[PDB]
């Protein structure tokens, strides 16, 4: 019973919403990052000094 | 004494007969007495086609009986000095009457005759028509009568309990006779009615002249049972009647109740004593201890206010009303509201050390004569199921702490979306979400 | 394990009554009683006593109007001030423990009061208030006049504060008030749930001031007018009364007998009255909705006796005219021997469910512990009251067909009749 | 030791409102306790003092004073509105001590 | 401690029953209350 067990705990008091808040963006920050990250470079895969650095590393 | 004193409160008798009526009795030394017989019989009993019919019945209860006429039963019970009064609610309906202690027998024959063999006279009839017709007309200028209406009928809308006691104007014109001694028949039932008395009455000789009057055995069992009544829907809703001509606006919030069961509304009635009532004839003025009547008067408010915990079988009304000039009323819900969440979040114990002293003074106080211990007794049997003595309710008031009183109010009150009732001229309250944003945060 | 007790009476040098009587209810309750009020003020000071009971929970020698208030309520109990025109009692409701809490402040408040001219001047506005609902019922307006037009003194005097003299009534007059008729002599303390003891102790090792009989009040002298206020009202109420009998008369029973073979107020709710043959006889004369009961006030060296007819607009006049045969045909014979022992019962059960009530139970005891410093065992005054014979309820009635009639009447006046013509 | 006296009278002539035709509580300075004590004054006390201040303010604008002999000597200084603040300061402090038991 | 109250300023029940009890059983008591509603009678 999600929507009942978030709202109990952390719905309820107002102070409780904002450390979900804070904690929640917290999440979704590492979360959508690495995400929008992986779908813009698999978009354009050998395209990338990502991709094309080992080429050129005789060092 | 106090502490021993309600200890030795004569303890109420219970005894039941073979039909299933109840016979309860609270004896004192009294000359005289109060007794009647109190129907678990209301408008939520009632539905769309026969709404408004007890009502229709309580007003030709006293109109005379078969055995004696009108004329006589009149001249009958007023000759012996004593009072037969009776009302109707929407869940509870109760007729009695105040007598000498020595005419108890023929007082229980007389209320036996009223309840069971009910003239219902055709002529008659067609005279209550006109004036129930007129105790509406009349009912209808009472704007607090109009509120708590109007509170009902959008807190429970779509149910049995949002119609009014006393019903539409179309089944006060339509009720046939046929229609009243159908319900008389089918609600005025021995298991769910209980005869109560106090007074300087014998329980002994009360349960004997009632086996008497109180005569046939029920057949079946399901004469025996007593209806489990559909449950009533609670519904976060607002109904507004604006009318800017009338000269004050009434306006009551109200969220759901517990229930008559419910041990938590004993903490709820301690923590509507904290908040209290108010009007502007309470000399006390700015120096009284309830916060809400202080700001009341600091500000000029409300003309009046007061806090109600209206309890029925499975549910109820916790909430509050209050009457104020037109341009007070955002100012008075906002220190209303205010002082709810102060409830849920800021009780003292100094707070509720002085609302347990005013609720025991309340109950003590609503026990004062025949009629309003008989009132109890009829009503705690029909509720509860059995008395409550005063040492009893001492007991579950004195365990109410500051704790809590703030667990039991965020419980029904936080965050919980109101019924509101608001009557006459409204304009500077507005908005349900922003009442309803009320409800949270102090 | 509390039993059946008495109650007791003391008269302390002060003049001053003690009356005391355990019950063993959780609740207890004191009063003082006073033979204040409006019947004492004079043209110079109208409206100093309905000033001074509004102004019990202003300061005093003792107590602040703050810690009144706060102190009372933090114990659960209440105060309340309940006057007549010839009459004052302070009473105080609280559980048995907090008797001696709440009986500093009742203590305070009657025998040390300051009335602080700023707190006088800020009270002032509540006469306004306080007189404008309890006007909203119409009795009281007609009620008010009554004693206008009945009287010239003393018992004329209004209740509530008359509206030219709202704000213009002195802090110093209140002291006079006080001091001129809050006197040991004129004053009980009368208690319930309550050792007698303790109640003793208070009213002497605390309870003193000014001693004597203080300022006295000019008997009531008689006038016999005729007040009409023309308001528009579609229901016009109406009163007709004539000199009745004093409290502690020999008349006295004979009109209370009379008022109930008259009848004075149904028993039955929504039921027509039977044994009123006031109601009756004029339900035989109108047609539509009304109310006519019989009407009796007993006063300390005065009283009033008559009817009180609530009729529509342009019925009045059948109703008082009605309402007036009822009383002439009582005071030409037509009395059965039947009704006055049914009116006899009637009274007699009144009586006993009145003083039901802690605040009927109260008010009985101390209303004659104050008068004729003695409690009447209730057997003795159901003696007193059918030892009423039938002839003197048919003088009762020829009283009133005989003496000087006064009309107090407010409504659509159109068809209401006057005086002369009844 | 009259020296309490001696000091009390020199700040008295040293602070000079009395050149102002000023009692010491004209000179109060208005805070929540003196308006209302301020409010409970007489009406010819409170007319009087409404006279003293604007005759002060008048004064001020002239950077004029009173002649000498119209100073308010030390020991004719009426303290009109001490008893009444000092039981307004008495009321308050009694309901902040009631409202924290 | 208990009793209903009322709101009014300055500056209907017209059935023979439902205004019933109002002719004076008395006269006129006039009462005030520290903290309960103005009684009149
Ligand atoms: C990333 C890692 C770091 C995270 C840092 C987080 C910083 C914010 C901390 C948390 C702040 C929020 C605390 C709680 C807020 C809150 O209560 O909202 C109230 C209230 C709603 O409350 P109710 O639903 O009534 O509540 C009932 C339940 N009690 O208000 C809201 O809805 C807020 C949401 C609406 C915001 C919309 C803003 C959109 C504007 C466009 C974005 C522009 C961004 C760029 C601006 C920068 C300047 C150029």
């Amino acid at each position: 019973a999600l929507l009942r067990q978030a709202y109990s705990a952390l719905f309820r008091r107002t102070s409780t919403f904002a450390l979900t808040v804070v904690l929640g963006a917290v999440l979704f920050e590492r979360a959508f990052d690495q995400g929008a990250d992986a779908i813009f470079e698999h978009l354009n895969e050998g395209k990338l000094w990502k991709h094309i650095k080992h080429k050129y590393e005789a060092s | 004494t106090y502490a021993q004193t309600l200890q030795n409160i004569p303890e109420t008798n219970v005894t039941t007969l073979d039909n299933g009526l109840r016979v309860a009795s609270e004896e004192s030394s009294q000359p005289t007495c109060t007794v009647g017989v109190w129907i678990g019989a209301g408008s939520r009993y009632e539905n769309e086609k026969n709404n408004g019919a007890g009502y229709f019945v309580e007003h030709l209860a006293f109109k005379g009986t078969k055995k004696r006429p009108c004329a006589a039963f009149e001249k009958e019970v007023e000759s012996m000095g004593a009072h037969f009064n009776g009302y109707t609610s929407r869940e509870q309906t109760a007729f009695y009457i105040k007598a000498l202690s020595k005419d108890m027998p023929k007082v229980v024959e007389l209320l036996a005759d009223v309840v069971q063999n009910c003239a219902l006279e055709e002529s008659q009839i067609e005279k209550e028509r006109g004036v129930i017709l007129q105790e509406l007309k009349e009912m209808d200028n009472d704007m607090t009568n109009v509120t708590f209406d109007y509170l009902h009928a959008t807190a429970f809308q779509g149910t049995a309990l949002a119609r009014t006691v006393e019903g539409t104007t179309e089944n006060i014109k339509h009720l046939t006779r046929a229609d009243l001694a159908s319900y008389i028949d089918t609600h005025f039932k021995a298991p769910r009615m209980v005869l109560a008395a106090a007074g300087g009455i014998s329980h002994k000789e009360l349960v004997d002249a009632a086996r008497q009057h109180f005569s046939g055995v029920s057949f079946t069992y399901k004469e025996d049972a007593v209806p489990i009544l559909p449950r009533c829907r609670f519904t976060g809703s607002e109904i507004r009647a604006r009318d800017d001509a009338l000269p004050v606006a009434h306006v009551a919030l109200a969220v759901e109740g517990p229930g008559w069961a419910d041990p938590d509304n004993v903490v709820l009635h301690v923590a509507n004593a904290i908040i209290g009532r108010y009007d502007r004839t309470f000399g006390g003025g700015k120096h009284l201890s309830s916060r809400l009547a202080a700001l009341a008067v600091e500000h000029k408010l409300c003309h009046s206010f007061q806090t109600f915990n209206t309890s029925y079988s499975d549910t109820g009304l916790f909430g509050f009303h209050f009457v104020a000039d037109p341009l007070s009323i955002d100012d008075m819900m906002f220190c209303a509201q205010g002082e709810w969440m102060r409830l849920c979040t800021s009780t003292t114990e100094s707070e509720v050390k002085r609302a347990k002293n005013h609720l025991r003074s309340a109950m003590v106080a609503q026990l004062d004569g025949t009629t309003p211990v008989c009132e109890t007794i009829g009503s705690h049997l029909l509720n509860y199921g059995r008395r409550i003595s005063l040492e009893e309710w001492d007991s579950r008031i004195s365990a109410v702490d500051a704790r809590m009183v703030r667990d039991v109010c965020s419980k029904y009150i936080y965050d919980k979306c109101p019924a509101l009732a608001a009557v006459g001229p409204i304009e500077q309250l507005l908005d349900y979400n922003r009442i309803r944003s009320g409800m949270y945060w102090i | 394990c509390p039993g059946a007790e008495d109650l007791e009476i003391t008269k302390l040098p002060n003049g001053l009554i003690i009356a005391s009587l355990e019950n063993f209810s959780p609740a207890s309750r004191i009063g003082v009683f006073i033979k204040a009020g409006s019947r004492y003020e004079t043209t110079a000071n109208l409206g100093t006593a309905h000033l001074l009971r509004l102004a019990s929970p202003l300061t005093t020698k003792g107590a602040s109007s703050f810690r009144i208030t706060r102190g009372i309520e933090a114990v659960g109990g209440s105060l309340s001030v309940y006057s007549t025109r010839e009459k004052m009692t302070y009473c105080v409701e609280c559980l048995r423990d907090h008797v001696d809490t709440v009986m500093e402040y009742l203590l305070n408040v009657t025998t040390a009061p300051e009335f602080r001219p700023w707190e006088v001047t800020d009270l002032q506005p509540q006469l306004k208030v306080d007189k404008a609902v309890a006007f909203q019922s119409p009795q009281v307006g007609v009620l008010e006049n009554l004693h206008a037009a009945a009287y010239k003194t003393a018992l004329a005097n209004p209740l509530y504060c008359p509206d030219y003299r709202i704000g213009k009534i002195t802090s110093e007059q209140l002291h006079h008030f006080v001091q001129n008729n809050f006197t040991s002599a004129r004053m009980a303390l009368v208690g319930i749930g309550v050792k007698h003891s303790d109640l003793k102790q208070v009213a002497e090792q605390f309870l003193n001031i000014r001693s004597g009989a203080g300022t006295s009040s000019a008997k009531a002298t008689y006038w016999g007018g005729e007040i009409r206020e023309q308001n528009g009202h579609s229901l016009v109420h109406a009163a007709v009364v004539t000199e009745g009998a004093a409290v502690g008369s020999a008349e006295a029973n004979a009109f209370s007998v009379l008022q109930h073979v008259l009848g004075a107020g149904p028993l039955i709710k929504r039921g027509s009255s039977v044994t009123s043959k006031l109601y009756q006889g004029v339900a035989k004369a109108t047609t539509q909705p009304f109310d006519a009961s019989a009407f009796n006030v007993n006063y300390s060296d005065s009283g009033l006796f008559g009817f009180y007819t609530i009729s529509q607009a342009a019925h009045a006049g059948e109703v008082i005219r009605a309402a007036m045969n009822q009383l002439k045909a009582a005071a030409q014979g037509g009395v059965t021997e039947e009704d006055v022992t049914k009116a006899k019962n009637q009274l007699k059960a009144t009586y006993l469910m009145s003083v039901e009530t802690a605040q009927g139970l109260l008010n009985e005891i101390g209303s004659e512990a104050l008068l004729s410093g003695t409690h009447t065992a209730p057997s003795v005054v159901a003696q007193k009251i059918d030892s009423v014979t039938s002839a003197d309820v048919v003088n009762a009635a020829k009283k009133f067909v005989s003496g000087k009639k006064s009309m107090a009447a407010s409504g659509d006046l159109g068809s209401t009749p006057f005086l002369d013509e009844l | 030791g009259r020296l309490m006296d001696r000091i009390r009278k020199w700040y008295y002539n040293a602070a000079g409102f009395n050149k102002y035709g000023l009692m010491r509580d004209d000179t109060l300075y208005e805070d929540d306790d003196v308006k209302e004590a301020l409010k409970r004054l007489p009406e010819d006390l409170y007319n009087e003092r409404m006279f003293r201040i604007k005759r002060a303010l008048d004064l001020s604008l002239k950077h004029r004073i009173l002649p000498k002999e119209q100073w308010v000597k030390y020991e004719e200084d009426k303290p009109y509105l001490e008893p009444y603040l000092k039981e307004v300061i008495r009321e308050r402090l009694e309901r902040e001590a009631w409202n924290k038991k | 401690x208990x009793x209903x109250x009322x709101x009014x300023x300055x500056x209907p029940l017209l059935c023979r029953e439902s205004m019933s009890g109002r002719s004076a059983r008395r006269d006129l008591v006039a009462g005030i209350s520290l903290n309960a509603p103005a009684s009149v009678r």
